């Protein structure tokens, strides 16, 4: 019966692994975005 | 002010070559400059040598470089700590063989 | 006047910009990366 | 046999957390120092 | 000329030094988060 409390356990987590997955790939998303613009002030001013 | 060894841990800053942040910070001053236009270790021995009386090189790595970083333990939810000094021939030592460790199956 | 400051507003506005182009640098990176973690102290009460 | 080592994969991912958590301790940190002091050099 | 060029010359390299290290906090800042995302999905990867 143990085999049933702790499957649950994992997999329960495992989409919060997962959910704290699709929250940490969300990350390099971020200056990706950012300087993206801001690389356009370089070579003109 | 007390000096809490805890702090050591919890506190997020660790190592870094510092070279790519030499002129991270050698392109960030330049600009303010264009706007604009015995040491102490060799005093802490006789602190130790008048107050014990003696060497005591259990107390010499003391006075140089230590590290206390902090880890877990997967067999019980534990906490550890692995510690490297500045003159250890050991692991994270200032003083050892330049063949350590490769963190390379840990991350192919 | 004319030779002298209508190039001056070229180095100016752009350093007027900056500060305000990379503080919005700072809150977007910092209402983007608290989630991470608060979704890992999510994991803590399940585990 | 099993619950033992579905306990202890457990238990290695429960320490993982924090393990990865530590890690993940610099993500509010390694921003601070690569804007802040750029733009009183732009004013 | 060595009076109003000269202090542009203070004002134009002031920009475009600011400017260059903003190309390399991009780089220099994901792949320690790399490795955290090595080592998150490697979570659930010991399971």
């Amino acid at each position: 019966e143990r085999a049933a409390v702790l499957q649950a356990q994992r997999t329960a987590a495992a989409a919060a692994l997962e959910n704290a997955a699709l929250q940490a790939a969300e990350l390099p998303v971020d200056i990706e975005r950012r300087i993206r613009p801001i690389e356009q002030q370089v070579h003109h001013i | 002010p007390p000096i809490s060894p805890e702090e050591q841990l919890t506190a997020p800053g660790g190592d870094t070559a510092t070279a790519e942040d030499v002129s991270i910070t050698q392109e960030n001053e330049e600009i303010l400059a264009l706007v604009q236009r015995r040491s102490l270790v060799e005093w802490l021995d006789r602190g130790w040598e008048a107050l014990a009386g003696g060497d005591r090189p259990d107390w010499l790595w003391s006075r140089r470089s230590i590290s206390v970083v902090l880890r877990h333990h997967y067999g019980t939810k534990q906490r550890f700590v692995v510690v490297s000094y500045e003159n250890s021939v050991a692991w994270g030592g200032r003083r050892a063989r330049p063949p350590r460790l490769s963190s390379e199956l840990a991350t192919a | 006047r004319s030779t002298g400051r209508s190039a001056l507003a070229v180095l100016i506005r752009a350093c007027r910009r900056i500060q305000q182009q990379l503080q919005r640098t700072r809150r977007a990176l910092f209402q983007r990366s608290n989630a991470v973690l608060t979704s890992l102290h999510h994991v803590r009460m399940l585990l």
